[PDB]
């Protein structure tokens, strides 16, 4: 019968390891790198587009960035059409939180049941993975901002600084020799670009393959705001740290 | 029906009649309105024959799988939310139980529990079921004390059935009484009223209303 | 929808499949269970590669299943989810009907049939994760613990270890606990549990946690300064 | 939930000594109306059995497609179809009254009341009653609707006991149903003139008569009768 | 509208002895005011020495019999041949009639026989499977003048013992089973007389160590 | 070889080898004969211990009062087409009134077994079985084996070493055929067959197993002391 | 690979043929049935000595006249008990009576076969089912995750399962009594366990008419255990 | 199930709930508590259908403690009414609705108050001062506009139920057998033994 053409994609290895996690973690590590930095007063979220052409509409474009809701934004790593899937899924989840208590959902919450889908998707059902990692950026009253991620096998752990994608061996060390607790957002922009700018397999870092956002309490009073960078404003962004 | 069952210094003393009907039709005199769920815990049954005796019966099963399972005896509580669960899923389907989950165990002592088809569970101390409740709850709670012995204990139930008995005509035949204890059940006989009746009117006096 | 029998028998009377998922146990960070004569402390390794980590947001190791009954793992970090949910709902479930608190047995009972029927189950492969599952009965004083792992196989444990070098510390415990003296106090209990860590860990900074419970849903986790001590008095001590 | 719309009026029948007789007009009510006059509603299975039905007549159209199939079905893979392993009465009866008590447990009955009537391959009378209730049972007479009212107590005072059946001959238990059928006509607003009439006989097989007329009636004592109690023209 | 169940008229009667078992039925079948037939039996022997009888809707008595039967044959099947006790029968029955609690089989179920210790048994259902095993009981249409016969006749009730005031009662005995045929009998002559779903015939069933024996009289068939 | 992973794959020269290994599953068990003249029908069956300590397997199944079976390979696989005929038997006789016919007895078992051999996932029934009975056209048998092919016959045997008493029988036709009216002679002609399949192991009280229908009887089986008359 | 439900070229079952060498590596287990009870013992088998033993239950009650004990993967055992429970109860519900211990064992070994691609896989577990019933009396039965059942005398399973037996033949006797069988079964236990036979690593249990199924007590078989080694050492 | 009556004050919520349990002509019970506690700082009492009203609030305060469990932190008082409101309100268009009145009073400790909800049957969610479901508002509501102040002490909190209690003793043609007393607060939720 159909058992001839089963690859058998939730299996384990002899060694005790997913196959299609592992394989699915080698393609993440081409994308383009994204990186998450939380300070005491925001967050920075910063990615490298993937090999931009000149011809390609860099205004009205999203790759990476993507909102999940007016306190929680996601930075992709992977494949744009499995990350899509999973951001309408949690948009929804976000939804039915704010429907049943009448309260903006707990970041982590939201990012718990997105890596249990991505779970089971490793464990049962016969299906590939999604091959996406996500960076999870938000706030909300009870731990205030924070950083996440999530990968294919469903597992996900809390940052100060993290990166995804490629060259994350490079730029988790750059991340951890300059970052230290009492920084702030403007810092914190600045060593996001910094770390992209050394990291990055392009010759020079342009304000046309990047894509950034802040998450601020810099709205007036106790309030939150999600700010997805306009192409100009990188641009001046970018001139103001001194890359370009 | 008529069935009481309170609790006192000296456990729990359950008290039943043995009338069936349909209608005004007396069905039967002999029908057993205890059912022996195992040796320390006893239920009651009024209202719909069979349901009652058909789910108290399941009852009985489903609190040996639990023993089997958990290796202990299940608790009151536990045996009598089994119940209640149960009628509760048939709610609106026309189940007609009125039934006391009666018994012992070391965590919780001697326990009742009042449950009935339309869902309702109580713990409590003293409780009469049945077409002659009220006629039981009227002798039963101008006699009862805490500090009653056994001996008067087992009469006054006995007492309180007879009133229903006579009184209410849904309800008769004979009493039969239980005494429960922290060693378990203890049978007391099965007591015609057609030959009780007379001896408690000569010995208590009582029942003057009936030519003697 | 999918059917495959993936857990299946070898020639040799095998089931690769299951002796795979406990490979992936091997694989995860240690964790150590040891219970005193009033209390069980769960002790778990924290791998030190990852720094710039935020600890107030990263799942804890240890997770409270009801509030007298406590769960830690190794192996797969998303699959061990999966089993605490079910078993959270399960002792939701159990008050409810029996109205009374799970025992520590039942729970482990549970989630080690959850773990089971992953093994003969067609289209689903079984759960890479070993558990400790450790608490007080209702109204009981006496100190439980037990493990389980993906075949589905469940027992009590004095004192059990489970993950990478889990073999080391196991070696350990087994001269070091006394069977006719357990730890007769909580100090004693936590001293124990974190000098059976500090054969394997590395360093005793941000690697180790140790989650203490005691009777009557009493429980409560370690900071770093607390643990720290224990740390600084075990060293001294060694150097005789 | 049914109601019957086109009707079938009584079915008649009983014992004999070596058979059994069953007669029904050929008429098809629909209310009052006596809309379908070319009806059979006996209708043979084999070279045994008859099956008269009353009650709703597309329900006996069902049933007589049912009948059909049940002979078809029956010939497969069976070299003694048309021998040991034919279809005796009491298949045919079990078979549908199985039918009819399962419509009935579904509440949607077949809205009818069926007699089967026939020989067994021992020589055995067979002769049972079944409704849309799926109530059954067998009597040296069987009747339905006005025929049980008015047939069976005719019937009866030939064949009133188990011993009466050898001593009544298919001479004396034909004329006892054609009388039948007469009284029935006299005195039942939905039936016809016109009626079928079948016997089967463990020696002569099945004989199947159609369009048999009751005849021999009582009309002229009409004439004499005036008004309704005075009136003398 | 239509309606599902209909009322088939008779009635039946089972009675107990020490070492044997009676259970008794008339033969007539009814619909409203007509005979449907004169014989038409309604107790039957199931196996096991076990007899039933399932009075009230036919169409509903014959399938729970049929079932009944059914079930029998399938505990020897499942059970290596193993005899069904009549306790057990009685209980398998209780689930087959409260299987159908929301549409029930409209009878009254007696069945007859001899319990594991050889002494004669008589249990009776409600339509719904309530159950009671009992020295005596009555069913159908004159259950209501039968019964309290039986009462007086079978387990001596209301009789005292002559010259003691009221004060002894008749004491308690087995009764032969030509003394209990007499008791059927004359039961069902007097529930013929004063009952118009009853007579024609009356068959009775007797279960002995032995076997089922059979036995028919003749009643008024007005 | 490369054909033979599943039913549902034909071989280059158009066999079945799941089949065919379900049809080997038979030759390894227990020998057992049927035979039958025109008033009777008997199957007997050489039962199997395990050890001396252990029983020895029921080999013969009852279907109704008046067919029954005894089965050669897998025995669960027995119990689950037994139960089938059981419930065959049985809905013949709820619905129409009428003794299932053993003819048709073979054709449902032979429509079931097919199924399984021309569907994926499912496998052949490792068992043959030999149905014996009595209906409405006299005593009968029947062979089936797990390939769906139902035989009718005045005798045969299954299992190891089956060839024995099928030559036998081959022989004795002309004879067994014509024991009407006598149970016990025609046993006994069924004991000898099965007789001619035996090496080293000879017919004991607990190894034998007989059973029997016919005109009169029932059908039913011989265990134990019952079975000491034909040794 | 291959299907689930294949045969060999012998005419057998892969799956069920792999799942009996899984059973072979599992923990003895011995039975013995006599005139006056039938006795289950089982190498309990501790992997650690941290381990705490008295929590491994490798005997288990199914109801009071019906005992049991496993060999093999233990874990899959589990829902065979479960369906033998309910099995049990269920018929005592619907029949008013105890059920027979080969009628129980045959609900058990229908689940059995009943997998394929229904679960994914055969039991890698056999079980020792012992019984008592007022027809054919004290029996104990072998269920394999074949689907076969066999009545035996006695019965052993596990890795020293072929030398125990060896053994069973040769003691067994039709007129053996319970304090026989129980010494009988400590002593081949004795002889097939790597580890040193002791109350802690070995337990007992029986089923009489009496008294039903009972799992004894480390202090009642530690005395069997010492009146055992008395007797051998006696001549 | 009769009377169920809440009073928000300054620092606290106070709920009272008739102990009578009646069925026909006859009073089954008269101490029974109509009441769970959902979380250490939220209890709702309730009131309506026999059977339903304590599987309803048994049903709603397992989920609360599992959410408890999970997040490792106590709903508000705000939170845990939606999630009662939207329960009812899936119920009411079920084959068979529960038929169950509830306030929930509860201790926010973020905004330090407290919070008294009326939820009917049909999902119908009220934050309120003070409330009542069934007769007893007919009487209670009227006379706490009138004596009822918004900056209120507990003890005066209990004078307060202590005056609607009378009245509706007076006034009420049922034995209600008396009421129940809780205060919640910011330090957890308490009884009062003697009322
Ligand atoms: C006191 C005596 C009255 O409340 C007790 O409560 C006892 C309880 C004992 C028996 C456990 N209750 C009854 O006796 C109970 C009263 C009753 C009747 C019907 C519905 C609810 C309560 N009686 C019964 O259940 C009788 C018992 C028989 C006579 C042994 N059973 C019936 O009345 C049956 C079944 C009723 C039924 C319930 C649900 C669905 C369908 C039917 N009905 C009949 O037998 C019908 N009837 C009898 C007279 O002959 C014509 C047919
Ligand atoms: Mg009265």
């Amino acid at each position: 019968g159909s058992r001839r053409y089963d690859s058998r994609t939730t299996i384990f290895s002899p060694e005790g390891r997913l196959y299609q996690v592992e394989y699915a973690l080698e393609s993440i590590s081409h994308a383009g790198t994204a990186i998450g930095i939380m300070a005491s007063d925001g967050i920075v979220l910063a990615a490298e587009r993937k090999v931009t052409s000149t011809l390609l509409e860099q205004d009205t474009s999203t790759e990476k960035l993507y909102k999940l809701n007016d306190k929680i934004a996601v930075a992709v790593a992977g494949l744009t059409a499995d990350a899509e899937i999973l951001i309408n899924t949690a948009r929804i989840h976000a939804q039915n939180y704010l429907k049943t208590y009448n309260e903006d959902i707990p970041v982590e919450i939201l990012v718990r049941r997105l890596s249990d889908i991505k779970q089971g998707y490793t464990q049962h059902g016969g299906l590939r993975p999604f091959g996406v990692s996500f960076i999870y950026a938000g706030y909300d009253d009870r731990y205030g901002y924070q950083l996440y991620t999530s990968n294919p096998s469903g597992n996900y752990t809390g940052w100060k600084a993290i990166s995804v994608g490629a060259n994350t061996s490079a730029a988790q060390t750059l991340l951890q020799m300059d970052y230290k607790d009492d920084m702030k957002v403007d810092d914190a922009i600045e060593l996001a670009l910094k770390t992209l700018s050394k990291t990055t397999d392009s010759s020079a870092l342009t304000y046309d393959r990047l894509e950034f956002a802040t998450i601020r309490k810099g709205a007036n009073d106790g309030e939150v705001y999600q700010k997805i960078f306009k192409p100009q404003e990188i641009k001046d962004i970018l001139v103001k740290t001194g890359i370009t | 029906t008529t069935t009481l069952a309170f609790r006192f210094q000296g456990g729990i003393i359950v008290a039943v009649d043995s009338r069936a009907t349909a209608g005004n039709w007396v069905a039967s005199q002999t029908v057993k309105k205890v059912i022996e769920i195992n040796p320390f815990l006893l239920g009651t049954v009024a209202g719909g024959a069979a349901d009652c005796q058909f789910w108290e019966t399941w009852l009985g099963s489903q609190c040996r799988l639990h023993e089997l399972r958990e290796k202990e005896r299940i608790s009151v509580a536990a045996a009598s939310k089994i119940l209640s669960n149960l009628v509760y899923q048939y709610k609106g389907a026309g189940l007609s139980m009125g039934t006391m989950i009666c018994g012992y165990t070391r965590k919780e002592g001697p326990t009742i529990y009042y449950v009935d088809s339309d869902g309702t569970r109580l713990k409590g101390d003293i409780f009469c079921v049945g077409s002659g409740q009220t006629f039981a709850y009227g002798v039963l709670d101008s006699n009862y004390k805490w500090d009653l012995s056994v001996e008067d204990a087992l009469y006054l139930g006995k007492r309180s059935i007879l009133a229903a008995a006579h009184r209410d005509a849904y309800s008769g035949g004979s009493v039969n009484l239980y005494h429960v204890t922290e060693d378990g059940w203890i049978y007391h006989g099965n007591h015609d009223v057609g030959e009780l009746f007379w001896k408690v009117k000569e010995e208590e006096g009582s029942f003057n209303n009936v030519i003697g | 929808g999918y059917d495959r029998a993936l857990s299946i028998f070898s020639p040799d009377g095998h089931i690769f499949q299951v002796e795979y998922a406990l490979e992936a146990v091997k694989r995860g960070t240690c964790a150590v269970g040891v219970k005193g004569k009033n209390c069980v402390v769960l002790g778990c390794e924290r791998r030190s590669t990852l720094k710039l980590q935020d600890t107030r947001i990263t799942p804890s190791k240890v997770s409270k299943i009801d509030s007298h009954v406590v769960l830690s793992f190794s192996g797969l970090n998303a699959d061990s989810r999966i089993l605490i949910e079910k078993a959270r709902v399960e002792a939701q479930s159990h008050r409810l009907t029996l109205e009374d608190p799970v025992t520590v047995e039942y729970l482990t009972r549970y989630v080690a049939g959850v773990q089971q029927r992953y093994t003969q189950s067609g289209g689903v492969r079984p759960f890479g994760v070993s558990t400790l599952i450790a608490g007080f009965d209702p109204r009981d004083d006496e100190p439980k613990l037990y493990q389980t792992e993906p075949s589905g196989i469940y027992s009590s444990w004095s004192a059990q270890t489970i993950g990478r070098n889990s073999k080391t510390v196991r070696e350990f415990l087994e001269k070091n606990y006394d069977r006719k003296e357990p730890p007769a106090t909580v100090e004693e209990c936590v001293k124990l549990t974190v000098r059976s860590l500090l054969e394997v860990v590395q360093t005793g900074a941000k690697n180790i946690e140790i989650t203490v419970v005691k009777p009557d849903s009493d429980i409560v986790a370690l900071s770093s300064e607390e643990i720290n001590q224990y740390v600084t008095q075990i060293e001294q001590e060694k150097q005789e | 939930t049914q109601q019957p719309i086109v009707t079938g009026t009584s079915v008649i029948s009983m014992k004999y000594d070596n058979g059994v007789i069953i007669a029904a007009d050929n008429l098809g009510s629909y209310g009052s109306l006596l809309r379908f006059n070319g009806v059979e509603r006996l209708i043979p299975v084999g070279d045994n059995t008859v099956v008269g039905i009353s009650g709703d007549i597309s329900d006996m159209q069902h049933i007589e497609r049912l009948l059909k199939d049940l002979v078809t079905e029956n010939a497969y893979d069976n070299p003694l179809a048309d021998a040991e392993e034919a279809l005796e009465p009491s298949y045919i009866f079990e078979y549908l009254a199985t039918v009819m008590y399962q419509r009935r447990s579904k509440m949607n009955p077949l809205w009818n009341a069926i007699i089967v009537a026939g020989v067994q391959s021992n020589g055995d009378q067979f002769l049972r009653y079944v409704n849309l209730l799926g109530v059954t049972y067998s009597s040296p007479t069987l009747a339905t609707g006005f025929g049980a009212h008015m047939a069976n107590p005719l019937l009866r005072k030939v064949v009133d006991r188990e011993s009466d059946i050898p001593k009544t001959t298919v001479q004396v238990a034909e004329e006892a149903i054609v009388n039948a059928m007469r009284v029935l006509y006299y005195r039942d607003a939905r039936s016809s003139r016109n009626f079928s009439l079948a016997i089967i006989d463990k020696n002569t097989g099945l004989t199947f008569k159609k369009n048999l007329q009751v005849e021999n009636m009582k009309w002229d004592f009409a004439k004499d009768i005036k008004g309704y109690g005075t009136q003398k023209i | 509208q239509f309606n599902p169940y209909g009322d088939n008229g008779g009635t039946i009667l089972g009675i107990a002895g020490e070492d044997f078992a009676v259970l008794a039925g008339d033969t007539r079948n009814i619909t409203d005011y007509s005979i449907n037939s004169r014989y038409e039996p309604k107790v039957f022997d199931c196996g096991d020495n076990i007899v039933m009888s399932a009075n009230g809707f036919a169409a509903d008595g014959d399938a729970l019999v049929k079932r009944f039967k059914n079930s029998v044959k399938w505990y020897h099947f499942d059970h290596n041949d193993k005899k069904l006790s009549i306790n057990s029968a009685a209980r398998n029955i209780q689930h087959l009639l409260y299987g159908k609690r929301f549409f029930p089989y409209y009878v009254h179920t007696i069945i007859a026989g001899l319990d594991e210790d050889g002494k004669g048994a008589v249990y009776s259902f409600d339509p719904v499977g309530s159950y009671e095993r009992e020295q005596c009981r009555a069913g159908g249409a004159a259950a209501s003048l039968i019964m309290p016969f039986l009462d007086n006749q079978v387990n001596f009730k209301n009789q005292y013992e002559p010259g003691t005031n009221g004060k002894v009662k008749k004491p308690l005995k087995y009764l032969s089973v030509e003394e209990v045929i007499k008791l059927v009998r004359d039961s069902f002559t007097s529930a013929t007389e004063r009952h118009i779903q009853v007579g024609d015939g009356l068959e009775i069933l007797i279960v002995t160590k032995d076997g089922v024996r059979k036995e028919f009289y003749e009643l008024k068939r007005d | 070889n490369n054909y033979d992973g599943d039913t549902v794959t034909f071989s280059p020269t158009g066999r079945l080898f799941q089949v065919e290994y379900a049809l080997e599953a038979i030759k390894q068990g227990s020998v057992t004969v049927g035979l039958r003249s025109n008033t009777h029908a008997v199957l007997v069956a050489l039962k199997r211990n395990a050890d001396e300590l252990s029983s020895y397997q029921k080999k013969i199944i009852k279907c109704d009062e008046h067919m029954g079976l005894s089965l050669a390979g897998l025995a669960p696989d027995a119990r689950v087409l037994s139960n089938y005929l059981r419930q065959q038997c049985n809905y013949s006789s709820l619905v129409f009134n009428r003794k299932l016919a053993v003819e048709r007895a073979g054709h449902l078992l032979c429509d079931k077994a097919q199924k399984n051999t021309q569907s994926y996932g499912g496998r052949p029934y490792g068992v043959g079985l030999l149905i014996i009975g009595y209906d409405k056209s006299g005593a009968h048998l029947l062979e089936f084996q797990p390939s769906g092919n139902v035989t009718e016959l005045y005798g045969t045997a299954i299992g190891a070493r089956s060839q024995g008493a099928k030559t036998y029988l081959e022989r004795t036709l002309d004879t067994f055929i014509k024991i009407d009216g006598n149970p016990d002679e025609l046993i006994k002609a069924g004991v000898e067959a099965i007789s001619q399949s035996l090496r080293d192991e000879s017919l004991t009280v607990d190894n034998l197993s007989i059973a029997i229908v016919g005109k009169d009887t029932p059908f039913t089986i011989y265990d134990g002391e019952a079975v000491a008359k034909y040794i | 690979d291959r299907g689930v439900s294949t045969f060999s070229p012998e005419g057998r079952l892969f799956q069920v043929e792999y799942s009996l060498e899984a059973i072979k590596l599992g923990s003895t287990a011995i039975g013995i049935a006599t005139k006056e009870g039938v006795v289950l013992g089982v190498e309990k088998r501790a992997t650690s000595p941290l381990l705490e033993s008295d929590s491994i239950e490798k005997i288990v009650e199914i109801d009071r006249h019906i005992g049991c004990a496993m060999s093999g993967l233990t874990a899959d055992a589990r829902s065979m008990i479960e369906h033998a429970r309910t099995a049990a109860v269920t018929h005592n519900l619907y029949y008013d009576e105890d059920i027979n211990v080969e009628s129980l064992t045959q609900s058990v070994c229908d689940l059995a076969l009943r997998f394929g691609e229904l679960m994914s896989r055969p039991f890698g577990v056999a079980l020792l089912i012992a019984g008592h019933d007022a027809d054919d009396g004290y029996q104990l039965f072998h269920a394999e995750p074949s689907g076969t059942f066999y009545r035996y005398n006695a019965k052993a399973i596990g890795s020293g399962s072929e030398g125990a037996q060896a053994e069973l033949l040769n003691e067994w006797h039709s007129s053996l009594t319970l304090k026989e069988a129980e010494l009988l079964v400590l002593k081949i236990l004795k002889q097939v366990m790597e580890e040193k036979l002791d109350e802690n690593n070995a337990q007992l249990s029986c089923i009489t008419k009496q008294d039903g199924f009972k799992i004894y007590d480390n202090e009642k078989t530690a005395e069997l255990i010492k009146e055992l080694k008395e007797k051998e050492a006696a001549e | 199930m009769d009377i169920i009556l809440g009073i928000r004050v300054q620092d606290s919520v106070i709920l009272a709930s008739s102990k009578a349990v009646t069925r026909g002509i006859s009073v089954l019970k008269d101490s029974d508590d109509k009441t769970r506690q959902l979380s250490p700082h939220t209890l709702m009492s309730f009131a309506g259908e026999a059977g339903d009203t304590v599987q309803f609030a048994e049903y709603i305060q397992a989920n609360i403690q599992l959410y408890s469990i999970r997040e490792d932190y106590e709903l508000s008082p705000q939170a845990v009414s939606s999630f009662v409101r939207q329960e009812l309100a899936k119920s009411i268009r079920s084959r068979r609705p529960y038929q169950v009145n509830v306030l929930i009073g509860g201790y926010d400790k973020k905004k330090n108050k407290p919070e008294l909800y009326q939820i009917d049957y049909l999902g119908t969610k009220v934050e309120l001062p003070y409330g009542a479901h069934g007769y007893s508002g007919f009487y209670t509501f009227s006379l706490l506009d009138h004596h009822y102040r918004p900056d209120m002490t507990t003890e005066e909190g209990l004078d307060l139920l202590k005056l609607c209690v009378q009245e509706l003793e007076k006034r009420m043609p049922m034995d209600f057998k008396g009421v129940i007393v809780k205060i919640v607060d910011k330090d957890g939720i308490r009884q009062v033994d003697d009322f």
